[PDB]
């Protein structure tokens, strides 16, 4: 901030302050589990299960 | 020795408080003088006491 | 880092009175150092306490 100051008054001073701030980290997964009796399912009559 | 008229701009001189604080400055001149007198009777004097 | 060897003419730089009142110079130098020990062990001490 700016002062407002006589002739040979005394100057005072105010600074910038800074902080840190941080990110976490966040590990996402998806895991699905199927009978390879759904496998060959899929690949006999095509069906697109495995790639929908 | 001799430093010719010079301006200061930075703490105190002279004891009246900080130069950037009070917001002033100051000029100083100095000379340094070597003096000696080979007699005293090289010397008169007119005088009233 | 490293501050090579400069003249002070200004202020009061070491406690006892300010450079332009008492009519003084004064020469300073700085270095900052990074230390650190990775074991205590990988020395020994010939002492006699």
């Amino acid at each position: 901030r700016g002062e407002v100051v006589g002739e040979s008054a005394e100057k005072s001073e105010s600074t910038a302050t800074f902080a840190p701030v941080t990110s976490l980290v966040r590990k996402v997964q998806v895991t699905q589990r199927f009978s390879q009796e759904v496998k060959w399912a899929d690949e006999s009559r095509q069906l697109g299960v495995l790639q929908t | 020795a001799n430093i010719p008229l010079t301006l200061i701009e930075y703490g105190d001189p002279d004891g009246s408080g900080d130069l950037q604080r009070k917001n002033e400055l100051a000029i100083r001149a100095e000379v340094v003088y070597g003096v000696g007198i080979l007699s005293t009777d090289a010397f008169a004097v007119v005088r009233d006491a």
